[PDB]
């Protein structure tokens, strides 16, 4: 149930607008502390939209 | 070396013990003497190849990295490993009859004679050294020694 002049506030929707869904993958592997010379080519992938 | 410049170096370390040294103040006359020296020594180890040498200072902190016994060199106390953060050294090109001559080797053999000597140019010489007989491995301290001269 919603009241009848509060729907006119959706005007604002013509000001601010955004386009698509965007995939990602994100690396940076393996944080300080860990950076050895046996281990530096291996990588963590993670993944966000 | 530090009376000379207006912390610490007082404590060694032997078969795990712990001990100081006793000392209060140093005539400059013969810290002088000392010192001249030491960088006569110290100079007369710089020749033409050390440059080049000079240029292993990126390898040595890449290797260091790999193995263990390379990090055993650096302790974190030598300059050496700040030095290599900074300063990217590379080699002068051409020398002047390099096609006669050896460099790198000259410049290990007068290292040789002047920086690896210097072990013997501020103490006297190690004369003696110990071989006992009816062989013991510890001479405790307190007891005689037998005592063969060292070249």
């Amino acid at each position: 149930v919603v009241d009848g002049p509060a729907m006119l506030t959706l005007q604002v929707l013509a000001h601010n607008m955004a386009e698509r869904t965007t995939a990602l993958l994100c690396s940076a592997a393996p944080d300080a502390g860990a950076n050895t010379a046996s281990t530096t080519n291996m990588r963590i992938f993670d993944g966000a939209l | 070396i530090r009376d000379l410049n207006p912390p610490d170096l007082n404590v060694l370390y032997y078969n795990g013990s712990r001990l100081s040294l006793l000392a209060d103040v140093q005539q400059l006359g013969p810290v002088n003497a000392e010192l001249r020296s030491l960088v006569l020594n110290m100079v007369y180890s710089i020749t033409e190849g050390t440059t080049i040498i000079l240029t292993l200072i990126p390898r040595l902190f890449a290797l260091s990295a790999q193995d263990g016994y390379v990090n055993a060199l650096l302790q974190m106390q030598s300059v050496t490993r700040e030095a290599a953060q900074l300063i990217h050294p590379e080699a002068p090109a051409l020398m002047q009859d390099g096609e006669r001559r050896l460099p790198l080797y000259e410049a290990l053999v007068a290292w040789l004679t002047h920086a690896g000597q210097l072990g013997d140019t501020l103490a006297l010489a190690p004369v003696v050294r110990v071989c006992t007989f009816d062989g013991a491995a510890v001479v405790r301290s307190g007891d005689m020694a037998p005592v063969i001269r060292y070249p």
